[PDB]
């Protein structure tokens, strides 16, 4: 069982016997002959590549092989599938350019990335698009390699969802940068959401263009795919302040983690085959000998690989080729132009890391953010009703809208998990028919601290603490008007009359 | 690739194999992105310009 | 072994295979069709280009039809057409303004020729028509268009060719093209084989069920006027309570569906296999488990190609009529509802009566979890309390429901008009409260592809003209009065 990893030369080039000297004292259990060949790696050239990979085959009986390559050259992961296409070596690779995916692999071969697929991507878009309650986009795609597959399958889950989504007109680019149509086709986007896919230049040639046309601002949200999240240290002028993109897990999972429990797996693989039956897999003879014809009695290990754990990790490689529990984590262009980190993806949830979005500026050259009003209430019995989100489609009922609340767990604990949950009643109708004919955006929340108002020791709590401390513009709810309400805070004109009551009635 | 070619031509080979030979120089050559012209191969994989990058036919 | 596949393909309507595989797959399914007797008459078969090469034209049967490309395999002729295409497409890449040079060496420079997608982009369109295989235009997906195919006849193993596909154009060409067995006509495709089965469900005097008689007939009854009853020997299940041993013990079929299928039957002439439905619900459609809209019941099966006509209560819904051929509506009735009548209390108005507009504690009113009121309800979202507590407090079925209002569990019932009258009109214990609203005309949906939507719509509104129906209204249901 002596396998071999190529490193990438660059991050960690020093001290072989290091990556050599994996769990020293006991790494996995170290069946037979659990023994690490690593060599190192340079400039990559498929000339280069083969020879290595003969040389070292016809030396020690390699095993299955870990590729760690650290440029991206793209086309190398296709021809690492060639390698294993016609020596029954398996061999998987995990940092660099051997990560994006392929799709369609030979079926007779063995050779298993670490990362994304589109439909993956294309869900976990979907998700964050939901959690948001922001169900509407328009699509505009370029012509490059794929398209077809990712529309398929954003046509497909729409409709299949009972989300409701009001999914718009899709656009294809068929002439780049000609305007003929291009043009007309960026106008015609009424929406606030675009789930653009193309190329990393082809987005910045895309994204210098509508900016110019005011496609962007405080309320314009683009989402891209990982291919567009390329280099972490090449963003362009053309990326406005704040969009997010979803993509492999970078500043996280070290390559030292990744190539141990690659090691693991193998380990752990041949341990499993071995226990089947004893009968050992012998190497190939020489890939650069004579012709080759198809002697094996059985797979050897390809059936040997699905369903494999080690130390809770449930990597459990699909019959496509992938991982099917990708460490996908979403990021988003700061205020410094560099790229933060928000939210993980371990099991199916979101674990979004923000209750409300924060709006951020989109250039400092751009228009105030003078549209978004954070309106405040009480509870009361008649004008607003509070509720919790359904378990089914859980984003809340078609019949009403968010507001965001601040709940502390039990009384001694002051946890502040502001939970998300939506509410209907009587004033919320109102303010939902005005913001109709003022166009305005609004992200509410609760009152905190006290209820309704008053004057206790010259500070205010309420929604008038609020509204005095410039904290919220609009305290819509419950309000009497009074005299020293109205010294303190304006008002406005009356809708609904109201006024003191004596509530005595009859016993019998 | 040592005579710095342009585009290289590929045909079957006298015994058939299905695939063959447009594989291997069809990854070769797309490494470079030099386009190659098929003169016979009619399987319908490689009308795919995802996993074969560079690669124009001239048999439906 | 494919004996199955060639097994269940033969209890089909339509006679066109299009086998289109491997060669050794191709001659194994000949074989199979061969032991099965697929290649009869009536058999028009189409295959693929390399399925008539090699081993596979030894075992295939007299009568087939193939196609393949004319300049094949040829290597003259295409090498000349390429190398006039590369040049010509060099010869105008080289007027260029930056051009570099092909990368020399293959280990060492390891980058990416930008020229060469400049000179895929260019030599992606490029006619020249001036080469012994025809014009030469590749079109946008990097293929080669506009190619022509000859169209081979096996003809007792003699391949004759006739006709010519020169591209949206096929010309045919003077031969007698046999077909498998030799006869000379266009055989066939769709068939009709009319052993096209009933499913259907109990309720209301539409559908009368009791288990059969003993002596294999259910009984020999008579009506107002002394006229037999029609009636046939339906096979559902009777295991209306969950973990029973189901055994589908077949049952008494005598109705009204059953009096319009036999009257249908001696419009058009075919027979039946019926049978009633495992489940039974209208077609509530749901979601499965953790995972796609999902039907259900009589709906489920009939679009699950069970049921080849449902003609039942079909009461038309836009979430059955977004895929399905309504019939001519051979009925009319609206949605109303029913409380027991009081042995000063006002007429509820419906859903217009503020009081049912606003659900109480001791207004407890449940019509079932299975029909098309929920359905509907769910379509307009005005009124998600009451929903809510429908949905709460869901019966399954009417018959129970009638039981429970009738000792007050419930209290009030939502239903067809006319299944409500005659209810209250046989045990005339309970009013008619209510008005009718969301009045849809029964009708009798069909798949996409059905050879008697017209027919049976036609012969329905015939029907209707003549007034065939009014007679079994009177001879059926309304007859009696308290």
């Amino acid at each position: 069982l002596n396998i071999a990893v190529m490193l990438g030369h660059s991050h960690d080039v020093t001290e072989r016997e290091l990556r050599t000297l994996w769990g020293p004292e006991q790494a996995a259990g170290l069946p037979l002959d659990v023994n690490v060949v690593a060599l190192l790696m340079n400039r990559t050239d498929p000339k280069s590549l083969i020879t290595h990979v003969c040389d070292l085959m016809s030396g020690a009986r390699i095993h299955g092989l870990v590729f760690g390559d650290d440029t991206d050259q793209e086309a190398v992961a296709q021809m690492l599938d060639f390698i294993s296409s016609h020596t029954f070596v398996p061999i998987l690779g995990i940092h660099g350019g051997a990560s994006m995916i392929m799709a369609d692999k030979d079926p007779t071969s063995t050779f298993f990335q670490f990362g994304a697929s589109i439909q993956q991507q294309a869900t976990v878009m979907l998700k964050i698009m939901q959690d948001y309650d922001w169900h509407v986009f328009s699509l505009v795609t370029t012509i490059f390699p794929g398209y077809r597959e990712f529309i398929s399958f954003v046509k497909t889950t729409v409709d299949n969802s009972f989300v409701g989504w009001d999914m718009q007109n899709v656009i294809t680019l068929d002439t780049s940068f000609e305007d003929a149509k291009t043009q007309v086709q960026l106008k015609k986007i009424h929406s606030s959401v675009i789930l653009l896919y193309c190329s990393k230049d082809e987005a910045v040639l895309i994204l210098s263009e509508a900016r110019s046309l005011g496609l962007t601002g405080y309320d314009f949200f683009w989402i891209v795919p990982s291919l567009v999240s390329g280099n972490t240290e090449l963003i362009p002028k053309e990326f406005p302040s704040g969009l997010i993109s979803v993509s492999y897990d970078d500043w996280d999972y070290s390559l030292e983690a990744r190539v141990r429990d690659g090691i693991g797996i193998l380990t752990t693989a041949a341990s499993s085959m071995l226990e089947k039956f004893s009968y050992i897999p012998e190497a190939k003879a020489s890939c650069y000998g004579q012709m080759e014809r198809p002697e094996v009695p059985m797979h050897t290990l390809h059936p040997f690989m699905v369903n494999v754990t080690w130390d809770g990790k449930d990597l459990s490689f699909t019959e496509e080729g992938y991982q099917v529990h990708p460490r996908l984590v979403v990021i988003v262009l700061n205020k410094d132009r560099e790229w933060e980190k928000v939210g993980k993806w371990e099991n199916h949830t979101l674990s979004l890391r923000h209750a409300v979005w924060p709006r951020y500026k989109s250039f400092s050259d751009c228009e105030p953010d003078d549209n978004h009003l954070s309106i405040v209430t009480l509870e009361e019995a008649p004008f607003v009703i509070v509720e919790d989100i359904d378990p089914l489609t859980e984003t809340c009922v078609r019949n009403t809208v968010p507001c965001r609340k601040f709940v502390k767990i039990n009384n001694s604990t002051n946890e502040g998990m502001n939970v998300k949950k939506c509410c209907k009643g009587f004033c919320i109708d109102i303010l939902k028919k005005l913001s109709r004919t003022v166009k305005f955006t609004y992200d509410l929340y609760l009152v905190t601290n006290g209820k309704h108002g008053k004057k206790v020791n010259n500070v205010w709590n309420g929604m008038i603490g609020e509204v005095v401390y410039q904290r919220a513009v609009m305290a819509v709810g419950s309000l009497t008007i009074n005299e020293e309400r109205s010294e303190v805070v304006d008002f406005s004109v009356p809708f609904v009359e109201t006024g003191i009551s004596v509530m005595v009635s009859r016993s019998n | 690739i040592s005579s710095q070619v342009y585009a290289i031509l590929v045909s079957h080979p006298p015994t058939p194999n299905d695939h063959f030979t447009p594989t291997p120089v069809s990854y070769t050559a797309g490494f470079y992105r030099i386009p190659v012209l098929g003169l016979t191969t009619r399987m319908s994989i490689y009308s795919d310009k995802s996993i074969h990058l560079s690669f124009l036919r001239t048999v439906p | 072994n494919v004996t199955a596949l060639l097994m269940e393909a033969k209890e089909l309507e339509a006679r066109v295979i299009i086998l289109s595989a491997s060669e050794d797959d191709a001659a194994t399914v000949y074989r199979a069709a061969a032991m099965l007797n697929m290649t009869g008459s009536g058999y028009v078969w189409l295959v693929g280009e390399r399925e008539i090469s090699g081993n596979a034209l030894r075992y295939a049967p007299d009568g087939i039809l193939g196609l393949q490309l004319i300049n094949g395999k040829n290597e003259s002729a295409h090498i000349s057409d390429a190398v006039g295409v590369v040049a010509q497409a060099v010869h105008e890449l080289l007027e260029k303004e930056n051009i570099t040079d092909p990368p020399r060496g293959c280990v060492g420079n390891t980058n990416i020729w930008k020229t060469g997608p400049l000179f895929k982009r260019v030599l992606m369109s490029s006619k020249y028509a001036d080469g012994v295989t025809g014009r030469v235009e590749f079109n946008e997906d990097g293929d080669r268009k506009f190619a022509n195919y000859s169209i081979m006849n096996l003809q007792n193993r003699k391949l004759v060719q006739v006709g010519i596909y020169n591209g949206t154009h096929v010309i045919p060409n003077d031969r007698k093209i046999i077909w498998p067995g030799g006869e000379t006509e266009k055989p066939r495709g769709y068939q009709m084989s009319t052993r096209l089965k009933i499913v259907t469900i109990h309720q209301e005097p539409f559908v009368y069920v009791k288990p059969t008689l003993s002596d294999g007939t259910c009984k020999e009854e008579f009506t107002v006027n002394g006229d037999p009853v029609k009636k046939v020997i339906c096979t559902g299940p009777n295991d209306t309570s969950p973990g029973s041993p189901r055994h589908t013990v077949p049952q008494c079929c005598y109705g009204f569906c059953i009096d319009l299928l036999i009257k249908l039957a001696r419009t058009m002439n075919f027979t039946y296999e019926v049978h009633l439905v495992a489940d039974g619900k209208f077609g509530t459609q749901e979601r499965v488990n953790n995972s796609k809209k999902e039907w259900n019941g009589m709906m489920g099966e009939l679009l699950s190609g069970q049921a080849d006509m449902i003609v039942a209560p079909l009461t038309i819904n836009n979430e059955r009529a977004q895929y399905i051929e309504f019939s001519k509506p051979f009925k009319y009735q609206g949605l109303t509802i029913l409380v027991k009548k009081e042995i000063p209390e006002e007429r509820i108005t419906g859903i217009n009566d503020p009081r049912l507009r606003n659900p109480s504690d001791k207004f407890i009113y449940a019509t079932v979890k299975q029909s098309s009121v929920d359905i509907y309800f769910r379509r307009q979202v005005e009124l998600s309390t009451m929903y809510r507590h429908m949905e709460k407090h869901n019966y399954e079925s009417a018959a129970e429901a009638i039981q429970a209002v009738r000792d007050n569990k419930l209290h009030a019932f939502i239903w067809d008009s006319a299944v409500l009258e005659f209810e209250a009109s046989q045990k005339c214990d309970l009013v008619t409260t209510g008005e009718l609203f969301f009045r849809s005309g029964f009708g009798i949906g069909m798949r996409k592809d059905s050879p008697w939507k017209q027919n049976v719509s036609l012969s329905i509104l015939k029907s209707h003209e003549n007034g065939f129906m009014e007679d079994l209204d009177k001879t059926w249901v309304r007859y009696q009065e308290c």
